[PDB]
């Protein structure tokens, strides 16, 4: 139990007072005949460590319009904030998750911590759209369908088959 | 007792009315000592020369590419604000951050007030009490 | 009178002076020994704007983009022409949105198809409270004209308030 | 007539003093037996509204080297400034009116408020020069002159005719 | 008769589908001589070595900061397009304009096709037949 | 079953329906009246990834740069593919070095072949003293857990010190 | 004999008149074979389809931020130039260099002409015959 | 009475002599209270520690791309200025605006002076009294 | 006697430990008057409200492109620094220079300290005493 | 049979010696028809006028801010390379991509050679046969 | 001695070893069975700088721009060469104006055809009052050398004044 | 000998005291019966002029990590700094001397005051390397060597000769 030094005011005797645990502050210091009175931190204030503050710290982390609470102000900790859905954190801002354009697809969706990740669609796959959810999808497979090839696909357009075989 | 104050950015700070910024006056680092406050304004109760100051933390994504940060006096004797200390900054020259700081000595009478205005106000980061603020002390 | 053009008769070889064709037309067939130049009307999507002796009209090859509308249609005598749509102004080959005057500044001229919004900082005794591409600087509410007393001084970005 | 409250110093009685009109300031407040003495604002100072200032405001709008007075400092108003001939206002500066290059012409001249406006010369017209006054001018018209076409014009050069017809 | 063609930007050029550009083939400067066209493709009828080219005028406002412009072959013998001549450009470094040109000699059999693709398509100015085009000739 | 392709027999002229060749192969010789399509294996540096009737395999034309290694080799059935080497991440066609989190910030995710280092400012009670692309925010030394008293408060960039 | 030409930048190339560039036609790499030249124009004597091209080396110091480089036809049958192949470039985004290349196949009758124009002309480096040029050949 | 002053930009402010800036001392917001002024300098008449400060509003069109804003002491005991508080800013990175602010405590004796210098001086906007200024108060 | 101090950048100023900056306290312009110093910190011996300030001269060659400059309180009552006044600047937008200035009034008790931290610290020019500094005075 | 060739970027293309690029001549899209190749050079065997071209894909990270791309002749009759078609580009105005294309008609005797050089070489992307190439054909 | 070149005699077909031609010349006619190589002088606007067997001299194709003058003329043995005119320096293929040292800084080296003005901040006891591309830092007026007293201390940008 | 005025404290008489020369400061002002005592400036301090300072100025010019002393702190002058070998001064920084790339060569080496100067290699010369010392060197001269030309050189590669003549 960590302590701090003090003095009894009636006698002048030296005292050894208990500090106060997370969530509390020193409302009244010890005396020769009583321990330190630890008060609970009021709303909007916290102490995260053992301390001998006479007032708790202010919960001063405010969430912007693109953020929401990752943790509430509690007597034990300050508030904390993360980017809301659709946004990631960068350089103290909350930016819009990028879209992967046509020709490329999502390999990891965006999170509050990272931007959308993207790759160029590999051979055999495509993405036709600018999108922050769409992955590279495999081309329509004319041979598996027993159908004739009509127009070959690319990294940004699906293969087209006719509607019948050749005979 | 020598008048002083330090007011901090708050959740209410940006009214979007084109009126002045609002400030916190009691919690965390903010205090008033021999000055008052009403609706964004520091209200003077003791006449004299004051060093007034304000810092605003500005920030934005890419991009009136010009930001004006100022302190202005209101007096009941005249129906328009008087400019005291004003800065113009074009910091938008992606994510950017810039701080604007103003300080200076002005004479203020009892019943006069001082307010801070930023145009455009929405570039002000009001989320951290250590970053945008407004204060004064008598000299 | 009617402008002209030299032409070697095919199969005579003499130098003829033929009439050119007028705007809206082109040369279906050249002038001969006995016959004048035969002129035909430009088909749709084509034009000639000047006298000419083209064997085919020029193509109306100006296309309007999504930000643009026809200032003139494709006619027999001229190409299509385009201007920026409502809300845009023509800058460096593009159609940009009209800008907005911030609080503290007022519109001194509306945006047009060729011109961005023009803005100035609100002069003394005037105000604008919003970012707008129409709103001009307006004079402060005059407390003494309304018979009231002053409540809160106004600014270049806020109206003067008077006490009831 | 707007007013302000005051106190007679001899008696302590409450007074209701007249404010002072544009162009003036309170040189002496009212007394029980006289109205407020309104002084005229001295040079370099103004009041634009009814007021009870004891000193007029300072005419603090100074014109830069590229500006000139749109209004003089008057007892009723502050000075005001506009860009001098050849310059337009932008972002609190006075910039040089742009020139429209060859191939393009002026459709509105520059003013203190706006920059030169320019268009690409339409068909049949030209501008050969970089200029902040020159408009697109119609090509020399060989047919109207009864002359042969020598070299066709463009948007940045005039049509050339010979000096005679063809016969 | 030596095959040649020159095809031009048209009102229909930008499909938005991620497929090939479409082109005009008969009006104004466009023509076909001993080649064909089918849904954006030049279709070869006489086998041989061709010089193929294309120019696209690019432009936009600010900022897929990278543009790819290419010419691709389609053959019935393989179910995916084959790259022939491709460029990547990052011209976004307000209003900008850049033009991309590609040319090169390739072998093409009867029945094979060539197409152009640009990603992103939307930066292509198709409004002027002199500025975006696609052609070829046998060498 | 096996996909196919139409083919005009050279010297018969009848429409044949021939078997295409499988991935890893190409057509050495087309199908005739009596003979099936003859398929041959792709030689080295060449591939076919799909059924096909190519007369020659496609060339394995993907080359790895100095910042890159093979994620897949050139095989009879696919082209080579490349990824960024250790210490780099794939951005806009290039391989960039993994970034470093400054003092005051910690790694919340290692860099990978596709992803830059992810960093956040050290939350309260935690610290990072160095620019590093591995080091995470660590909790402050806890003086009361060690039975010591506080010497110097820590920060987002320095550890708390306790007095002996 | 197949018409061809390659003409090069010369000391006289930039007239300043808003007209076409002029070119060298016989010295160093310049030549004419079955085509002619007249005051900046290549003059066609055998009718047909030609591949025409031109490259201009552009350069300057800082910043008409937009450059237009084009090839234009002149015919006695119409009293205005006709656009063939044009590019717009904004390369000013201190010292910079950019080169613009244009090529394309066009139909030209005997007696018609082709010219090159750049606006603004002054950004063209004409001091080196290998860097600005204009040519053609029949295809 | 505690010495203080606030001097404002004036029409005379930029001498172009390479000497210090000049300032207004009486009109509008400017005042002297227990300090004097002579030729650009604040003149100290009471010895002690002063917080001195100066703000200059800088602005320009495009672009020594480096601006130096400083406060300097003159004493009769030594024939050269002493640097007190100096900032270097390269804000030119079209129309731009930037504010430079300096403040700090220095010890000054009676008969010493303080001046402000900007290099390059012509970037200083001296047209608004709220924008460029120089002051001090004893602490 | 009213507490004041002005500390100046020194050769020791950048520890590279992620701890606070260190400062000179006696030579040249630096002084302490009724405040103390220990290991980078201003140590308070008289309780009251102080205006604290710090200026750091930043500079670099091209380019965390974001610089944080702050003043922080240490108290024996709590085992973590408290942020007082903080600025974030992204000035890297070749050679560049920028100054960051912070000032404000805070209440400090005897035995509390104030330190300055910059991240990243190495952009601080510590070579000139007039350029980076840290001080305070009671108000 | 009309001479033609198209040669492509290869793993060996960038020697680092300051000499010419090397190229692939048989795999994938590369071929030779009535021309030869020797250590980077196309070697002419039938005298005449050739249209020569080359495209290089350029790219890098930040910033010899100027790139020169050219085609040069070698003849046994003179002991130095002769410039044919050259471009200078400054595309470094983080990641960028630009492509440079050159084409033009030149006269070449039997036994003469053409090469390509880029300075600096290291900015050339040789990893893709569709993006850097060199070819010719007789016209 | 004289360098040489192999040559197949046209109509003999034997391998001859012919003399090349010297700088300033070119081959008018090749060496035969009995005759040496015939060399002719380069005509105006043309040159050869090395021994050679060119059939025509190279063209003097270097042109000076408006900011440039000839450092060498076109000669039979070399091409023209250009340098920046007075007041300019050669940077990245261009001719830029010499820079000016602001007040507070002095010229430590004049601009030349290859080099910009070099500037340094005026060291202590020295000054420069003007933006100039010639003016160096000069020492302050020395009041004690002139027998006068100090009036106003000087700076890096203003001279010390002494009282009469 | 420059002077300053003073007052004798015992009598009140006016005095004319000697100032103190470079390298010294006034440790004790004059009296009616003794001259001014000039003290020598202590380490880390200087006076460069005649003066009547009571403390010498501080040698406040500190050398950065890319700099070294051009002059030491002396009693007569402040310290001064220059860029170390390999660096030149620009805009108050010490930058790395540039390299001249292939195709170009050094015409002046870098100094503490200026950057490397470079030219494009003229005809007949080459530089194969990116270097901040290498100059344009003349091509290998096949004719002077009596050897056959094998491959012509350029501005960035040397001419190659075979190893024999032609006969
Ligand atoms: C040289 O001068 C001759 C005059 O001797 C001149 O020819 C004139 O050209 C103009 C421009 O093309 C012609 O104007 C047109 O007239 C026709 C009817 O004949 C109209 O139908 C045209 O269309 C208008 O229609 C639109 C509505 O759909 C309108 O909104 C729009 O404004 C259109 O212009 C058009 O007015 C005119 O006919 C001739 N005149 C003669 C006698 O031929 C020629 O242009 C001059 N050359 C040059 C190079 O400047
Ligand atoms: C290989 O070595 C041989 C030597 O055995 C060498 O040939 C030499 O070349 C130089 C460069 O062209 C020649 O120098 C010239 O000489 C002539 C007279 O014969 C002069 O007229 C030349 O002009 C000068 O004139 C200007 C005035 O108008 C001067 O200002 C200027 O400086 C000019 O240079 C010039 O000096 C020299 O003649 C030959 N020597 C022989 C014996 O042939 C060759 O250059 C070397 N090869 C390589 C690739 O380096
Ligand atoms: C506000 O309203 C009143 C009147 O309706 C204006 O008061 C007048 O001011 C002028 C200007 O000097 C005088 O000449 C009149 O005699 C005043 N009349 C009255 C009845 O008060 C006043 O000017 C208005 N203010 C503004 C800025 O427009
Ligand atoms: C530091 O160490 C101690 C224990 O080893 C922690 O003290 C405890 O704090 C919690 C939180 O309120 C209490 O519920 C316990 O009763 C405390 N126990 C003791 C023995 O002191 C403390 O929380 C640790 N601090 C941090 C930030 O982790
Ligand atoms: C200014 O002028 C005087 C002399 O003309 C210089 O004074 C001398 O200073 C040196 C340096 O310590 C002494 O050794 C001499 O004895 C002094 N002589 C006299 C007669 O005063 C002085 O140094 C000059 N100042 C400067 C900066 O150059
Ligand atoms: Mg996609
Ligand atoms: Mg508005
Ligand atoms: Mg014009
Ligand atoms: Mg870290
Ligand atoms: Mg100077
Ligand atoms: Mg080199």
């Amino acid at each position: 139990t960590p302590t701090y030094p003090w003095r009894d005011a009636e006698t002048g005797e030296r005292l050894v007072c208990a500090q106060c645990p997370p969530g509390t502050f020193v409302q009244r210091p010890c005396r020769r005949d009583s321990p330190t009175t630890c008060g609970p931190c009021p709303p909007r204030h916290y102490t995260q460590f053992w301390n001998y503050l006479e007032r708790c710290r202010y919960c001063n982390v405010l969430c912007g319009e693109r953020e929401e609470e990752a943790r509430a102000c509690h007597a034990t900790h300050n508030r904390a904030c993360r980017c809301r859905t659709g946004f990631f954190a960068h350089a103290g801002f909350c930016l819009e998750h990028a879209s992967c354009p046509p020709g490329a697809g999502v390999i990891a969706p965006g999170t509050p911590s990272q931007n959308t990740q993207c790759q160029p669609c590999p051979p055999g796959t495509f993405s036709a759209s600018s999108s922050s959810s769409e992955q590279c999808q495999p081309h329509r497979n004319c041979t598996a369908l027993g159908l004739a090839l009509n127009v070959p696909g690319s990294s940004s357009h699906d293969t087209l088959c006719t509607s019948t075989g050749h005979h | 007792v020598n008048p002083a104050a330090h007011l901090t950015g708050a959740n209410s700070s940006l009214t979007g009315s084109g009126g002045p910024l609002l400030w916190e006056t009691q919690l965390g680092l903010a205090f008033l000592r021999g000055l008052s406050y009403h609706d964004g304004a520091l209200v003077v109760t003791k006449a004299g020369y004051y060093y007034i100051y304000s810092k605003v933390q500005l920030g934005g994504v890419g991009c009136a590419s010009t930001i004006t940060h100022g302190l202005y006096k209101r007096t009941p004797r005249y129906p328009e604000e008087l400019e005291l200390l004003v800065s113009q900054q074009s910091p938008c020259g992606r994510v950017w951050w810039d701080s604007s700081f103003l300080g200076g000595v002005v004479h203020l009478e009892a019943g006069e007030e001082v307010v801070v205005r930023v145009l455009d106000e929405r570039l002000v980061d009001y989320t951290k009490e250590d970053r945008s603020y407004f204060g004064a002390f008598m000299v």
